[PDB]
RNA sequence: UAACCGGAGAGGGAACCCACU
């Protein structure tokens, strides 16, 4: 049934217990910004990372 | 980090307010309100009670984002009548309606203790 | 030509010195050994 | 006919391996 307005769905819906994983990859891992931060020594350029 | 705290989908913050009424220029008598902090729950009584109303032409709601917490529900009425008092007489009977429900459900509860 | 500091910056104690400045190390101290040894000893096959 | 304070952009590199789209 919709959990908004409670009718049911038109279709059958496919549904059971199926081992799921969870990977490593998360996004607080991988999220990162700069706005003119520090800079690479040889070369003025920014840093890498 | 991003996560947003769980008291801010039903919290007011300072400066908001509950709700807010704009009138819609395309078509007379129709406007639109909406409420800050609520969702499903609030909306799709409200579109259920305004469709029992015969001088209402049009009623509806959304929600903008499901990240959001706000509602739209515009309301769209024959001429001699109003969408707000068509919307407070909807108020006014759902509450009627939850009163009436509550007193019968009580009723039935001490029925079935022994009876 | 040797380049100057900011071609081959020297880190401070990882002062390390760059690849570039240990290999002009080596150029002026052949050189200068070069230079003073055609100078006094002319021995013609060192110099080679 | 009165009353005490004060200083700020740090911080490197090469190589190899694993992994992501």
């Amino acid at each position: 049934y919709n959990g908004f307005t409670g009718r049911k769905i038109t279709s059958q819906i496919f549904i059971g217990p199926t081992y799921y994983q969870r990977l490593k990859h998360m996004v607080d891992d991988k999220i990162h910004s700069r706005a003119r931060g520090p800079i690479q020594i040889l070369n003025r350029q920014p840093m890498e990372g | 980090m991003n996560a947003p705290p769980a008291f801010e989908s039903f919290l007011l913050f300072e400066g908001e307010k509950k709700i807010t009424i704009n009138k819609d220029t395309k078509v007379p008598n129709a406007c639109l309100f909406t409420i800050n902090k609520e969702d499903h729950t609030l909306g799709n009584i409200i579109k259920s009670q305004l469709l029992k109303d015969p001088q209402v032409l049009f009623a509806g709601y959304k929600v903008p984002h499901p990240l959001e917490h706000k509602i739209i529900i515009r309301v769209q009425t024959t001429p001699d009548y109003s969408p707000q008092e068509a919307f407070t007489n909807a108020i006014t009977d759902l509450i009627s309606e939850l009163s009436l429900l509550e007193e019968r459900f009580r009723v039935a509860i001490k029925d079935k203790q022994e009876g | 030509p040797v380049p100057p500091l900011s071609v081959r910056p020297a880190v401070v104690m990882q002062r390390n010195q760059d690849d570039l400045t240990h290999k002009l190390a080596d150029i002026v101290k052949i050189n200068n050994q070069l230079r003073r040894n055609e100078q006094n000893g002319a021995a013609a096959h060192v110099i080679a």
